[PDB]
């Protein structure tokens, strides 16, 4: 969160929170309701984002569903959509947090080691999350999908 | 560490659920109290030196501690206690402004009772000093924010004791 | 107790729990698994689907003139195939790579000779380097002890035993504090002097890295060279410093080599 | 590019997306010692 | 302790010649001592990686591990490569350069600011060599959150 | 640490004797089993990744542990878990190839139970993961070498339990 | 032992044993019975090596034998040959170990400090071990006494 | 640590008193004995190696420790043994020349009994070695200074036992 | 506790299987060695007093321990010492006759090292006393049974050390 | 640790002089005089050519 | 426990010696101070009540401790505190009259700091109460005997702190 980050940064320098830092927390806590609506919309539209994003993923990338592929079968495809559901939930956490700290610590720290331990191509993961970014930007406003879409952009930048 | 927001995402995350209306009520509670926390942190940042001066003047001076043989008797040890008090005030402000005392669990109260029982710092007098900072600080920030700072100073005092 | 709960013992997935893994409660759903061992089996059955047979019968009696049966012969080839173990898919299959015949046997002489000769290579590298490093180090500490030992080093225990090292091995004599404590001086003006003659000038074999070269091939003849520049500046009408006169004489030393 | 622990080709010395601020933020600061990090004193300023 | 009882003889005699000629800075001496087989035999061999963290920070920085994230950081470094990377990261850290720089041997210090640093170094330096195999700081407590 | 050879020289040395026929029989035993151990360590060296992948797939996946709430839920904890498994495989190979589990006493099992009971790592699941590595590894190296590897994996499991 | 000189190596590199190292282990475990022949011969001929090496030592180096020498006296002379017996036994341990670790850790680690604390000239110890090297090379074959004699050479390089 | 002077300043300081006639009598005592302590430390500095050699020859000579299996049996353990006698002699000299055994409390006797009971070092043989250093040292420095060294060697012997 | 039989039923039980030929071979091994274990326990039962007397006479008497200042100097301590040697002999006989040292894990070695390091009992001397009981007892029961008693006395000595 | 260090007894010590032998004799083959058996006899290799 | 006489017989006994002139000088010292100890113990026995009332009236009353929420708030806790004071005074008298604080090691300070840190008894206020009993007691028994009781009370205060 922004509170946690300000605290941590301040803690490193062993000093009280700076006026500039303090001003941001005011802007954050007053921008609250707008964000709740943003995570409310991505919360209540999750099934279309995960299914439609999964469809654009597998249609763009037939290699994963090819015989001998990681995503082959019904069970494995269900596990693949399960993970896209995870990262959509984490993005909503990052939106209400006003920072990627929740997303980064739940989802991104050590992700490459896990998917390399699973045999999963992580570029396919990033293509899946980019597909959900396109669907989720189709569900939102201009400035709103700018913001939420940039949280998706951070997860894409963590995968690549 | 964690703030109140991170704690909500911890409970909602560890259930596997998304954000339901209860967690959004908790986020609304924090976002209502936000500005109050901000100005309280501003004022404490402003008058930390004054607060330390008044709480040491109330709680510690002209006693056996600053008389020779007490633990504050030298200039190095006077400085050490004064410096120590500053840390309690600073991390109590962090705990106030996060809305969650996890910081005091991580960076303050860990090993502190073993430190003071190792050196020979009186725990009693320290607790009295922290409560003096609680009263002065509550006098500066007012009623509401003084209750909030009161829970974190009392958290550190419950940690030492 | 006779029944004890070792975590080593509990294979069943109680601790890490998956709803899907389960006991075979009903006949329906064998589909999901088959038995792998003889102990896991149906009451009248076998690990494979077959009726159990006790495999004990009456051996045909033979004449006493007929030679008796031998226990260690290769089992008949027909027997193995009837159990089915020859096929790779069968569980009990034994890979031909895991036979003891696939090994180099240790008792054989030619493998021992050839393989000792294989052993010696990877060792003469590192063994050579370690020995040479010991020799260089030897020269190094002998010259270090010869150059002199400072007061602070001689107070330390290591220095005390390095001073003894020099004494027991006749490398040099090292000045050490007197049984009283005041430093052993030859001339009472300056501390820590030593006797200088005719043994400083004899070269010791422990200083030289090279034991092999023993013959100097020339004769040296000394003369006086004019020394030009490098002649040190001297103060007029006063006693010059000792070092300055030494530099003046070091500058004026010429060497001829006659082969 | 060092030796990878688990999986193949990844598992180097820094875990991917780990924090420099968690390690670098927490500093070890001998007050009355050589200043490792910036150290404030409330009562340092001369009277 | 002194180098005499756990060594045969000269071993790394080169550093003695190379350091008394002042070509080699004190840091490079500390690195090449930290990376030798001798240092493996003493401190990396009979102790687990957590104890190897703790000893290594004691030797090369003069203090205990400060938080949990340094313990994970140093574990991954130890597991990923080995002791050589680990000593190179301890010496080439911001901390070691700030405190010691090029020309100062590391010394025992009493850290004050973070967590249990003062107490844990007091548990370390009050322990002699081989006084117990038991680890002083295995980890820190269960912190809520991630 | 010590191998079987070092252990023989420990007993023969600590009696003051030289090498009698019993100690030479023990060294002949080890030198007979040497090649088998070598090729087993070669195979495990080849397929470490697939051992850890198949053993995690058997023992830990699709359970409460990797579901939220579980110890392995975050990517940080998943990676630390498979890292830990790698250590168990690596040092179990060292213990196999030395012929003496003293390595596991010195560098693995020391303080590990206090560490996992400190952090919150479930011992049960760890042991079941190690036994999954035992079954997969025995499947790779075969019967005899699988008995050798099994003894050392069972040594670590006996250590944590 | 040679086996240890690999597990420590790739342990500190935190990897499995290297292929090149593995070949040496195979060459070691196949060279075993020749090594046990060598240490068998030096085992059963120890009295000749200690006695005859002590004779060549005292005949080359009459310093110690003489009164006022470190080894002078009946009890003292016996101890001297007792130490030669120690090194000879150690050489045999180093032969069956396939490495000088046994020789180094039982005999060589801190040897200079001990004999300097006893007043013993360590050069006479090295001359004694060289004498036992000459006798032990007289009792063996060509390549055989090359190998065993080189273990003796390691001990000489540690004494000097 | 502290010497006799520092200890006087500690007691007088910690009572807040000045230096009265008693404390000046203690400082007179130390300043009378100072030169004797200096020449004693000079002679011990001169003959340390022979003190350790003669004391090992008295105390550990003709003993089972030398025989296989004893604790001094190897070269590494012999060197560690005589190394520890070097520590005892040297810190005993520091304690003599300070006039206050606080050095021995801080830097020697702390954790040493736990160390020797951990390693397997016989305490009895150690104490007899220290007493052999006490007899040889008293023979070198004489009667008075032998009494002074006798209180510090006896302090170490009382610390280990 | 458990004997060899109970251990067989533990392995066979915890696999769920019945008794296969391996487990029956282990029970045949124990039932072959049974009579020898019986007569050995009979002999030790006969001559317990003389075992403890001869082993104390070999290992502990006329030393620093029974001299003043030593651990066994007072009668109270002498009697407690020989009382403990009686426990070591008794439970070593139980361990021999069970064929499984689990008894020594449950009722002897648990907390004993903390107890003797609490009281001041030297572990070294204790171990040497137990090994003296091993030599005397092996002299009474003979070669084979002395090897069996040897593994259990060595088990207790490995426990304390 | 067979040697008596922890229990400090002066009387029991290793044989260093010719006079010592009266007090004790060797019991095992490994404890032996150079050239002797554990009993007092010259060592014989016990290997010969079978007829 | 032990008195000064038993301590002399401990040192003389543990050396194996009999009584030399130094130990007889120590016995003469104790036997000179004997009657002083007796009448001091008589007077403290007489006025225990008043020592406790006066010391509680000086040190503890009319503060946060007897105000609600302090540790002496309920009657049960008031009586337990005065009770504790009675034990400190009684065992301090035993320690005075033995001439050796071993009693306070055995029967008072054992586990007392774990007790008070378990319950939540303030150690500071307890130490202040004990020092109040030290001043009052020294005022009753006089200068010499007040120094002696001073040692025992300071011994208990050094034990708690
Ligand atoms: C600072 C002042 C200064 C000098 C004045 C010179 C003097 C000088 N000349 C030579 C050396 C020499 N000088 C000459 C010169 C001669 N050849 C002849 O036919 C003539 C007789 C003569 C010139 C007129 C020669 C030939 C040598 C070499 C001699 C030889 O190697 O045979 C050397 C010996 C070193 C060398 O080989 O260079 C020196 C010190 N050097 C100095 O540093
Ligand atoms: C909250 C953060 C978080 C994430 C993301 C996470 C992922 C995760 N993904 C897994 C498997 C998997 N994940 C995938 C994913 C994919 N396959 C493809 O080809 C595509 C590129 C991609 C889908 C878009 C597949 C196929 C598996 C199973 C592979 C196998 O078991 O063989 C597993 C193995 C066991 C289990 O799922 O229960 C975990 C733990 N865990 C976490 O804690
Ligand atoms: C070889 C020497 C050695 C070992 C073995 C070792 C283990 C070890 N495991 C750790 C954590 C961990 N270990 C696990 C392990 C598991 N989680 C699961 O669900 C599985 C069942 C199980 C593995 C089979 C996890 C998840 C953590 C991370 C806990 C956390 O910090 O968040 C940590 C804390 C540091 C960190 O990783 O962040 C250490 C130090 N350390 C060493 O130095
Ligand atoms: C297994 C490794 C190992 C070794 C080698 C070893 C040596 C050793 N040599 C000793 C003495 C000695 N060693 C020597 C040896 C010699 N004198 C000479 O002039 C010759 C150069 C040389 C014989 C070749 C002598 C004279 C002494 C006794 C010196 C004295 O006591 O004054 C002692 C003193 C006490 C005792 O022997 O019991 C030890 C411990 N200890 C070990 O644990
Ligand atoms: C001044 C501060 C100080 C002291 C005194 C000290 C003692 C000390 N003695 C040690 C070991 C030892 N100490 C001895 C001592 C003895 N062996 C004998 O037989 C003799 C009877 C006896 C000496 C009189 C031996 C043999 C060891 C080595 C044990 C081993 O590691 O193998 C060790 C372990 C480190 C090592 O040497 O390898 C320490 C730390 N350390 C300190 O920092
Ligand atoms: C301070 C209290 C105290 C006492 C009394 C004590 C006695 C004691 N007496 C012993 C032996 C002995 N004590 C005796 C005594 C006697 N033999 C007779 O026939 C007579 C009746 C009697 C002499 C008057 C004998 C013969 C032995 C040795 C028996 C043997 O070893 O076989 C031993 C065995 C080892 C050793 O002496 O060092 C101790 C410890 N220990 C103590 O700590
Ligand atoms: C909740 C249970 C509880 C009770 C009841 C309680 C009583 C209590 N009564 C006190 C004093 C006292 N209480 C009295 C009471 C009386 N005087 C009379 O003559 C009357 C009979 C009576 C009033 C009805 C007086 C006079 C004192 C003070 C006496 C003195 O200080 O000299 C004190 C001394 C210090 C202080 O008050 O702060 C306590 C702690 N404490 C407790 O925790």
């Amino acid at each position: 969160s922004i509170v946690t980050k300000s605290i941590v940064n301040a803690d490193a320098e062993a000093r009280y929170l700076s006026p500039g830092e303090l001003e941001r927390i005011k802007s954050f806590v007053l921008s609250g309701q707008r964000r709740l609506r943003i995570a409310q919309t991505l919360t209540e539209n999750r099934e279309m984002i995960v299914k439609k994003g999964g469809q654009q993923l597998f249609q763009k990338r037939t290699d994963v569903v090819s015989p001998g592929g990681n995503a082959y079968g019904e069970e494995m495809t269900a596990t693949c959509l399960r993970d896209l559901d995870y990262y959509l939930r984490l993005v909503t956490y990052g939106i209400v947090a006003g920072d990627v700290t929740p997303i980064e610590e739940i989802g991104l720290v050590g992700v490459k080691e896990m998917y390399n331990s699973l045999g999963t191509p992580i570029s396919g993961v990033s293509e899946g999350v980019r597909c959900m970014k396109d669907v989720a930007c189709s569900l939102l406003s201009g400035e709103d999908s700018a913001e939420a879409g940039f949280y998706f952009d951070y997860t894409l930048g963590a995968m690549q | 560490m964690q703030d109140a927001i991170t704690a909500v995402i911890n409970t909602a995350d560890v259930q596997g659920k998304y954000l339901d209306d209860n967690s959004l009520d908790k986020l609304r509670g924090y976002f209502e109290t936000g500005e109050l926390r901000v100005r309280a942190a501003a004022t404490i940042a402003a008058n930390a030196a004054t607060i330390i001066k008044e709480s040491v003047a109330k709680a510690l001076l002209y006693s056996d501690i600053t008389r020779p043989g007490g633990n504050m008797y030298t200039t190095r040890r006077y400085a050490a206690c004064i410096r120590d008090l500053d840390y309690y005030l600073r991390y109590a402000t962090y705990g106030m402004l996060a809305g969650d005392p996890s910081i005091l669990d991580e960076r303050v109260l860990n090993g502190l009772k073993e430190t003071y029982n190792s050196l020979g710092v009186p725990i009693g007098a320290t607790v009295q000093a922290i409560q003096a900072m609680k009263e002065v600080t509550a006098s500066l920030v007012g009623t509401n924010a003084g209750q909030e700072m009161a829970v974190y100073f009392d958290y550190i005092c419950s940690g030492l004791s | 107790g006779y029944g004890a709960y070792s975590y080593i013992t509990d294979k069943t997935k109680g601790h890490v729990n998956q709803y899907y893994v389960d006991k075979f409660r009903i006949a329906s759903d064998w589909t999901k698994g088959t038995p792998k061992t003889q102990a896991d089996a149906v009451l009248g059955r076998t690990f494979k689907g077959a009726v159990l047979v006790p495999t004990e019968g009456i051996p045909q009696e033979f004449d006493p003139a007929i030679a008796p049966r031998d226990n260690t012969v290769d089992p008949d080839p027909r027997i193995a195939e009837s159990e089915g173990e020859v096929y790779p898919w069968d569980i009990n299959y034994f890979d031909p790579q895991f036979l003891p015949s696939a090994y180099s046997d240790v008792n054989d002489p030619e493998t021992v000779d050839s393989s000792f000769a294989d052993f010696r290579s990877s060792m003469w590298e590192s063994r050579r380097e370690s020995l040479t490093a010991q020799d260089f180090g030897a020269v190094a500490r002998v010259q270090r002890i010869k150059n002199g030992l400072d007061e602070k080093y001689l107070m330390t225990l290591d220095g005390m035993l390095d001073a003894r090292y020099a004494r027991f091995q006749k490398i040099a004599e090292p000045a050490v504090l007197s049984p009283t404590g005041t430093p052993m001086t030859e001339i009472p003006g300056t501390p820590y002097l030593g006797s200088v003659g005719a043994m400083d000038f004899i070269a010791q074999e422990e200083e030289s890295v090279a034991f092999w070269k023993s013959g100097p091939s020339t004769t040296p003849v000394n003369y006086k060279r004019p020394s030009g520049a490098q002649t040190p500046n001297l103060p007029y009408n006063t006693a010059a410093p000792v070092a300055a006169i030494n530099e003046a004489q070091e500058a004026q030393k010429g060497q001829m080599q006659l082969s | 590019s060092g030796r990878p622990t688990c999986g193949e080709t990844e598992g180097t010395e820094f875990v991917s997306n780990a924090r420099p601020i968690l390690v670098d933020g927490v500093k070890v600061v001998e007050y009355w010692g050589v200043p490792n990090g910036p150290v404030p004193r409330l009562f340092g300023g001369p009277g | 302790r002194d180098i005499n009882t756990f060594t045969v003889g000269d071993e790394f005699h080169n550093l003695e010649k190379a350091f008394l000629l002042n070509e080699i800075t004190v840091q490079e001496v500390i690195e090449y001592l930290g990376c030798s087989k001798l240092y493996t035999k003493e401190f990396y061999q009979p102790y687990p990686n957590t104890k190897v963290i703790e000893l290594g920070t004691k030797h090369f920085l003069g203090r205990a591990p400060s938080n949990q994230a340094e313990i994970r950081y140093y574990n991954q470094i130890l597991a990923s490569q080995g002791q050589v990377s680990f000593i190179k990261t301890l010496v080439n850290s911001i901390e070691y350069t700030a405190l010691f720089g090029k020309n100062i041997v590391p010394y025992h210090r009493f850290p004050t600011l973070p967590a249990a640093n003062f107490p844990n170094t007091q548990k370390l330096y009050n322990s002699l060599l081989k006084q117990s195999t038991q680890i002083i700081v295995p980890s820190f407590g269960n912190s809520v959150g991630n």
